[PDB]
């Protein structure tokens, strides 16, 4: 028994993709001279986290 | 002999804190989404020569 068994096959790709993305942050502070001042603008989210 | 007061009138302070905050946003989602990956073509061949 001589003989093949055999076949091609494929696929087609046409993607096209495009991003852009701006940001700007502007936070301002005060404090006195010696001092310290904190800011936070955001969230928070639990985690667990234990000995 | 003389002694001290049990206390010292401090003076009061009044505090008056403003928090003032506005947020905006815009969403769009708009057009014709296709497929960009499809079936390409196929060939086989197969033979018994004996």
């Amino acid at each position: 028994n001589f003989g093949i068994i055999t076949g091609v096959l494929s696929t087609i790709n046409f993607a096209l993709s495009n991003g852009d993305a701006y940001l700007i942050a502007n936070p301002q502070l005060s404090a006195r001279s010696g001092g310290r001042t904190d800011f936070l603008a955001g969230g928070q989210v639990p985690i667990l986290q234990a000995l | 002999l003389a002694t001290p007061s049990p206390f010292d009138m401090e003076k009061m302070v009044w505090l008056d804190v403003n928090i003032l905050e506005i947020r905006k946003s815009v969403l769009e989602n708009f057009g014709v989404d296709w497929s960009k990956q499809i079936p390409g073509p196929f060939a086989a061949f197969g033979k018994d020569f004996v």
